[PDB]
């Protein structure tokens, strides 16, 4: 990316790295007050954590913000949104994870029975190959 | 922790994906298997398109041979609006009795508002095929193209089946009788009276196999309402413009009494209006000593907010027995059959954008 | 907006059998 942006993100990365460990933990993300009530913080952290150690190093931090660049088409915005639902990162949206991600966003606005029923309906109406899960292609045709 | 593939709320049964075939819906004699159909539709099951079309067309053929004004003898269980609340319809038959041994008369409005309208149509049509001379269906103002395209019935058909199934329903709705003469005593209609209808023969000479016109006696049968001050008659006009429906008229207490006396009728049974107790008894007729008008409403907890009771009217052994019942649970649909991706995606892109802005400052 | 929300002979006698 841009060199001026690279230097600015390094400064912000240091302020977030409270313990000076070279990697951002979930607790360090939660230190920001705006992220304490945002129900999608844990999902974005897991997406950036491409190696799975539970923390976000600077390499993951750069590549995570790189996807949010203005030079990304609508597909780049839909691929990131797809990974929000795909918790296990297998390339498909399954029933359990779709419920769990939706439950994080809706909280108490829907009872568990009601949410499970519309999750079931969406998977049935969107699965076009019969695998029982929602691929990114099937995800595009819906949204 | 919690599995990402297996269903979280396992207490909820996963709906069946199989579509029932003709051999599974009609028996060896060609009669519908209403037990199979009821169990499958309660699980949100669907039929093959050709099978759904066969139920609609076969039921329409039976309706097509019936008169405008049905002649129904007592005993009979009269029912008001259903409005797509299929799971309350299951409770209705429990309360009123099984159609295998109970005569029924429905006053219309089977579709719209509720999100199980096509299930209500398929099951009632199958019952009509199975019990052509003991179960009767009248037309309501919602059984038309004008309203089902404005509300959710057309969208419901396109999501669960196809527009062809919707189109078949519209042609079937055109065959629905307009009224019933019940036990030589009661005129049963959906809406009410008409300024262009003064005798029972005025109903008989009507041409009902069409979309309801914007005006005229057919429109009035389906759309008219009693005056808001029915009984407390200060408006001496028999028919005034219906400002609530946008068409047809309000009819007054003198208008109803004059019609009842001119036609030797005891009362008018109708629906078309939500009621807190599921029914309303209007001012007695001075000539008969009987309520001149009765409204029945069979959709409990209308639109899932009204918290109203529903009722049916069991007329048997010279007894007008009102039977109330409460609402029943039903599976959840998002408004307008919206899926969870289209529902949550604007919230997803919003919150991920807020996080990125606050992290980068 | 911290959570996703749902978008917007003699005369007949008349008798009553209340709900349930
Ligand atoms: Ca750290
Ligand atoms: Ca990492
Ligand atoms: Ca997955
Ligand atoms: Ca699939
Ligand atoms: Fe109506
Ligand atoms: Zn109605």
């Amino acid at each position: 990316m841009d060199a001026d942006e690279i230097k600015r993100l390094g400064k912000r990365f240091k302020k977030l790295d409270l313990d000076n460990s070279g990697s951002l933990s979930v607790e360090e993300f939660m230190s920001l007050p705006e992220l304490q009530q945002n129900p999608l913080v844990q999902r974005v952290i897991d997406i950036f954590d491409t190696d799975g150690n539970g923390e976000v190093d600077f390499k993951e931090f750069i590549e995570g913000v790189s996807q949010f660049s203005v030079k990304g088409d609508k597909e780049q915005k839909l691929r990131f949104a797809f990974r929000i639902y795909d918790m296990d990162k297998d390339g498909y949206i399954s029933n359990g994870e779709l419920f769990q991600v939706l439950k994080m966003m809706v909280g108490n606005n829907l009872k568990d029975t009601q949410l499970q029923q519309i999750v079931d309906k969406t998977i049935i109406n969107a699965d076009k190959d019969g695998d029982g899960r929602i691929s990114f292609e099937e995800f595009c045709a819906v949204v | 922790k919690l599995s990402t593939t297996d269903r979280v709320v396992k207490a909820v049964p996963f709906p069946p994906s199989h579509r029932l075939t003709a051999k599974e819906v009609f028996d060896n004699d060609g009669k519908p298997r209403v037990d199979i159909l009821k169990a499958h539709l309660m699980k949100e099951g669907r039929l093959e398109e050709s099978v759904a079309l066969r139920i609609i067309t076969e039921g329409a053929s039976i309706l097509r041979q019936e008169k405008n004004l049905l002649d129904i003898d007592a005993p009979v269980t009269v029912c008001g609006d259903i409005h797509g609340q299929f799971f309350d319809l299951m409770k209705l038959f429990e309360v009123g009795g099984s159609p295998a041994n109970t005569r029924y008369l429905f006053l219309g409005d089977y579709v719209d508002r509720g999100y199980f309208s096509i299930e209500c149509v398929l099951y009632l049509w199958a019952l009509k095929i199975l019990y052509p001379k003991t179960l009767f269906l009248l037309r309501g103002n919602h059984e038309c193209r004008h309203l089902t395209e404005y509300f959710t019935f057309k969208q419901e058909c396109k999501i669960k089946y196809s527009e062809r199934v919707y189109d078949a329903c519209m042609d079937a709705f055109d065959c629905l009788p307009l009224a019933a003469l019940m036990n030589q005593q009661f005129l049963c209609v959906h809406g009410g009276l008409s300024p262009e209808i003064n005798t029972l023969d005025d109903i008989r000479k009507l041409d009902r196999f069409k979309e309801p016109p914007a005006y005229g006696p057919m429109c009035d049968i389906l759309w008219s309402d009693p005056l808001e001050d029915f009984g407390n008659e200060k408006t001496q006009e028999h028919f005034t413009h219906n400002t609530v429906r946008g068409c047809s008229y309000f009819y007054s207490y003198p208008a109803v009494c004059e019609f009842l006396q001119h036609n030797n009728l005891l009362s008018i049974l109708r629906a078309h209006k939500a009621q807190d107790a599921g029914y309303r008894m209007y001012r007695k007729s001075q000539t008969t000593g009987f309520p001149s008008l009765i409204t029945i409403f069979s959709a409990p907890n209308y639109l899932d907010v009204y918290n109203n009771k529903a009722a049916v009217l069991k007329y048997e052994n010279n007894v007008m027995n009102i039977r109330q019942f409460n609402c029943s649970p039903h599976p959840y649909w998002l408004p307008n059959f919206m899926d969870v991706f289209t529902w949550s995606l604007p919230f997803v892109g919003e919150k991920v954008t807020e996080m990125l802005v606050n992290v980068l400052n | 907006n911290n959570y996703l929300t749902v978008p917007a002979e003699d005369l007949p006698v008349i008798t009553i059998d209340p709900a349930s």
